[PDB]
C-alpha cells in the first residue's frame, strides 16, 4: 500500500482494460488482508486513492464489468468515512441511474444486459454483506422499492436477512433507523414504493435483527408512530391521502411485528420500560398504556365502508393490516382467553370480517403445477396463529361467534367469498377443532351444499370441506338429523353428477371422494338411482361415457350392497336390461370389463339377499352372455 | 366498551 502512489500508471485511461481489472483485483487482495488497520481512517493520503476510485466508478470509457469490479471498493471505503460520503452519493447514483433499468421484466433470462444487471446486483450485495453500510443500505432498498418481484427477490431477501444476523447492536440499531427514514420522510414518492420499503426489506430486518436490539427501534420510534397513528385520517378531498394512508400501513406493519418477538415482561410488566405513550415520568409503575394502541386500533378496525369510495382496496388491506396488529397484540399482552376475545372476535352489527375482505374476486380453485396456494390471501396466518395459540391456552363463545358469522349469517346477507374464507379457515384449523365439531357439520356441509360453491365442478374448495367432514366423522358421526338428511342428499346428488372428469386419476381421486363419502357415513343416504341410470345409458359403440356409471354403481354396490330399484323413476325391468347391454360394446376394456364386474357384485348381493330379481336378472345376463358366446369367444 | 380494553 505505501508506495502506491505509482499506480496511476495503472487505472490509467490508455492502460488495457484487462490490467484495470487485473489492479482492481490486487486491491481486493489487500484490502481482505489488511484488516483495515490502516489507510482507511487517518494514516495515508486516502484523498488521491477515493478520488482514484470516483474517477474510476465515474468512468464512460468502460464496459459493465469494470464496474462491476469496482463495485467490491465499498466493503471498504465505507467505514468511517467521516463526511466525503457525498461523492459516493453522487457517483453511485449516477452509476444505478446508468445501469439499472426500472422495469427489468421486458430483458428474458439470458439477455447478456440482463446478466450484466444481475451480476451488478449480486455485487453490489456482497458490498452491503462485507459493509453493513447505512448508505450502502439505503440504495439498495430504493434500488428494490421501484415495483414488485421484478428481481428475482428471493436473493435479495436472503442477503437482507443475512445482514441483520451478525454486526454490532449499534450498527443494526443505526441499519433500522436508516430503513426507517426513507419510510417517512415527507417527500412525496410513489406510495406503491412507500409499502414496498418497510414490507419486502424493513418488516424483514426487523424480524431477523439481533435479540435486546428491537427495543432500540421500538423505542426509537414509538412516540412519533403512534402520534402519526392518533388522526389525521380525516382530509381525503386530495389522492395522495394514499399517502397518507400508507403511512399509517407501514406503522402498523411494524409496530406488531415488534410485539411478536419481544417478551412480555417487556413489553408489560410493573416495570414499564416502553412507558413513553405518556411522558412516562410519573407512570414507571405498570404497563397498562402501550394497549392503547389497541384502543386506536378499534376505529379503523370496525371502518364503517363509504358508498362510493376512492381507495377502496387500499382501505381494504389497510384494516388488513390494523386487524395483524390487534392479532398480534391479543397474543402478546393480554392472558385470559376471554381476553383473547378482549376485543378481537367482538362484533358490532357494524361488523369486522364483513370488512376485510373482497367481494369481487371470483377466486377460483385449481389443480395445478408446483399450504400456501391462496391460503396467501391477507391475514390467513395471524388468525392461524390465534386459533392454534388459544387452543393451546385453555372458547366455545369464540368458536360461537364464526359460526354466528357462518350460518347465523349462512343466510346470502354475507357474499360467498366470506364464507369461504371463514371455512378456509376452518379448513386449515381442522385440527384445532377436531373436539368441536357435533355442533359444527350441519353448517360447513351447508357450505358445499349451496348450488353456489365458488364456480363449476369439483373445486378444490369441495375437496377440502368434505375431506373436512369425513375427516371428522369417525368421532363426531354427524349423521340423520332434519337437515342433515336434506343437505347430505344434495351432497351426494351434486358429487356423484360432476364424477367425471378430463383427466386420468383426477377422475379416481373423485371416484374415491365418493366411495369414501357413502362408506364413512352410510346412514339415510338416498342413491340417486335414476342419476346412475343415466350414468350408464350410452347406447353409443366407440364410447366412453357409459363407463363412469359402471364405477359409479360400481360404488354404491362395493359399499355395503343396497337395494336396487327403490321406486327410482324408472323400472327394474329395462333399468338391468341397459345395465347388462352395456356387455355389447367390446370396444373399449373398461366398458365391458367393468361391466361385467359390476354385474357379477349385483348378482352376490341378489343371492345372499335372496331377492327375486335374481331370475330375472340371471336370464337377462345368461342371454346377453350367449350373444356374445358363439358369436366371439375371447371376449 | 373501553371496559373489555382496560381490564
Amino acid at each position: 500500500l505505501q508506495h502506491w502512489k505509482k499506480c496511476d500508471s495503472w487505472w490509467a485511461k490508455d492502460s488495457p482494460l484487462e490490467t484495470k481489472m487485473a489492479v482492481l483485483a490486487l486491491l481486493a487482495k489487500i484490502l481482505q488482508i489488511d484488516s483495515s488497520v490502516s489507510f482507511n481512517t487517518s494514516h495515508g493520503s486516502f484523498p488521491e486513492v477515493f478520488t482514484t476510485y470516483i474517477s474510476l466508478l465515474a468512468d464512460t470509457k468502460l464496459d459493465l464489468h469494470l464496474k462491476g469490479q469496482a463495485v467490491t471498493l465499498l466493503p471498504f471505503f465505507t467505514s468511517l468515512t467521516g463526511g466525503s460520503l457525498e461523492e459516493l452519493r453522487r457517483v453511485l447514483e449516477q452509476l444505478i441511474v446508468a445501469h439499472f433499468p426500472m422495469q427489468s421484466r421486458e430483458f428474458p433470462p439470458g439477455t447478456p444486459r440482463f446478466n450484466n444487471y444481475v451480476d451488478c446486483m449480486k455485487k453490489f450485495l456482497d458490498a452491503l454483506e462485507l459493509s453493513q453500510s447505512p448508505m450502502l443500505l439505503e440504495l439498495m432498498t430504493e434500488v428494490l422499492c421501484r415495483e414488485q418481484q421484478h428481481v428475482m427477490e428471493e436473493l435479495f431477501q436472503s442477503s437482507f436477512r443475512r445482514i441483520a444476523r451478525r454486526g454490532s447492536c449499534v450498527t443494526q440499531v443505526g441499519l433500522l433507523e436508516s430503513v426507517y427514514e426513507m419510510f417517512r420522510k415527507d417527500d412525496p414518492r410513489l406510495s406503491f414504493t412507500r409499502q414496498s420499503f418497510v414490507d419486502r426489506s424493513l418488516l424483514t430486518l426487523l424480524w431477523h435483527c439481533s435479540l435486546d436490539a428491537l427495543r432500540e427501534f421500538f423505542s426509537t420510534i414509538v412516540v412519533d408512530a403512534i402520534d402519526v397513528l392518533k388522526s389525521r385520517f380525516t382530509k381525503l378531498n386530495e389522492s395522495t391521502f394514499d399517502t397518507q394512508i400508507t403511512k399509517k400501513m407501514g406503522y402498523y406493519k411494524i409496530l406488531d411485528v415488534m410485539y411478536s418477538r419481544l417478551p412480555k415482561d417487556d413489553v408489560h410488566a410493573k416495570e414499564s420500560k416502553i412507558n413513553q405513550v405518556f411522558h412516562g415520568s410519573c407512570i414507571t409503575e405498570g404497563n397498562e398504556l402501550t394497549k392503547t394502541l389497541i384502543k386506536l386500533c378499534y376505529d379503523a378496525f370496525t371502518e364503517n365502508m363509504a358508498g362510493e369510495n376512492q381507495l377502496l382496496e387500499r382501505r381494504r388491506l389497510y384494516h388488513c393490516a390494523a386487524y395483524n396488529c390487534a392479532i398480534s397484540v391479543i397474543c402478546c399482552v393480554f392472558n385470559e382467553l376471554k381476553f383473547y376475545q378482549g376485543f378481537l372476535f367482538s362484533e358490532k352489527p357494524e361488523k369486522n370480517l364483513l370488512i376485510f375482505e373482497n367481494l369481487i374476486d371470483l377466486k377460483r380453485r385449481y389443480n395445478f403445477p408446483v399450504m400456501d396456494e391462496l391460503n396467501r390471501h391477507e391475514c390467513m396466518a395471524p388468525l392461524t396463529a390465534l386459533v392454534k395459540h388459544m387452543h393451546r391456552s385453555l372458547p366455545r363463545d369464540l368458536p360461537s361467534w364464526m359460526k354466528f358469522l357462518h350460518g347465523k349469517l349462512g343466510n346470502p346477507i354475507v357474499p360467498l367469498n366470506i364464507r369461504l374464507f371463514l371455512a378456509k379457515l376452518v379448513i386449515n384449523t381442522e385440527e384445532v377443532f377436531r373436539p368441536y365439531a357435533k355442533h359444527w357439520l350441519s353448517p360447513l356441509l351447508q357450505l358445499a351444499a349451496s348450488e353456489n360453491n365458488g364456480g363449476e365442478g369439483i373445486h378444490y374448495m369441495v375437496v377440502e370441506i368434505v375431506a373436512t367432514i369425513l375427516s371428522w366423522t369417525g368421532l363426531a358421526t354427524p349423521t340423520g338429523v332434519p337437515k342433515d338428511e336434506v343437505l347430505a342428499n344434495r351432497l351426494l346428488n351434486f358429487l356423484m353428477k360432476h364424477v367425471f372428469h378430463p383427466k386420468r386419476a383426477v377422475f379416481r381421486h373423485n371416484l374415491e371422494i365418493i366411495k369414501t363419502l357413502v362408506e364413512c357415513w352410510k346412514d339415510c343416504l338416498s342413491i340417486p338411482y335414476r342419476l346412475i341410470f343415466e350414468k350408464f345409458s350410452g347406447k353409443d359403440p366407440n364410447s366412453k361415457d357409459n363407463s363412469v356409471g359402471i364405477q359409479l354403481l360400481g360404488i354404491v354396490m362395493a359399499n355395503d350392497l343396497p337395494p336396487y330399484d327403490p321406486q327410482c323413476g324408472i323400472q327394474s325391468s329395462e333399468y338391468f336390461q341397459a345395465l347388462v347391454n352395456n356387455m355389447s360394446f367390446v370396444r373399449y376394456k373398461e366398458v365391458y370389463a367393468a361391466a361385467a364386474e359390476v354385474l357379477g357384485l349385483i348378482l352376490r348381493y341378489v343371492m345372499e339377499r335372496k331377492n327375486i330379481l335374481e331370475e330375472s336378472l340371471c336370464e337377462l345376463v345368461a342371454k346377453q352372455l350367449k350373444q356374445h358366446q358363439n358369436t366371439m369367444e375371447d371376449k | 366498551v373501553d371496559d373489555l380494553l382496560d381490564m
